[PDB]
């Protein structure tokens, strides 16, 4: 029932349309640290703790 | 004679007829006469037998 058909006197008969959709994303930031003191590194028995 | 012919195709494609299956052919010209000496024309009016 919904086929596109024409006649010899073609006119404003069959029209079609198009659609588009959009997508999105975001960004976040991370990080962590640690701290030490100089005597800890100098006097520890392990040379290579760093 | 100015002759203008449009065959079916993209030439006759239009918003009213997107498919373009109509065509036409036309012809036109200009005419007019000037009479310089009317005295030199002659005429004899009469009836004619069956």
């Amino acid at each position: 029932s919904k086929l596109p058909l024409l006649t010899e006197n073609g006119g404003r008969v069959n029209r079609v349309g198009f659609t588009r959709i959009a997508r999105e994303g975001s960004i976040h930031k991370f990080g962590f640290f640690y701290e030490f003191t100089q005597e800890s590194i100098d006097f520890d028995s392990d040379d290579g703790l760093m | 004679f100015t002759v203008m012919t449009k065959m079916p195709g993209k030439e006759t494609a239009d918003r009213n007829d997107p498919y373009g299956e109509t065509g036409f052919s036309s012809i036109k010209w200009y005419y007019g006469i000037l009479v310089k000496r009317p005295e030199r024309l002659a005429l004899i009016k009469t009836v004619a037998p069956l």
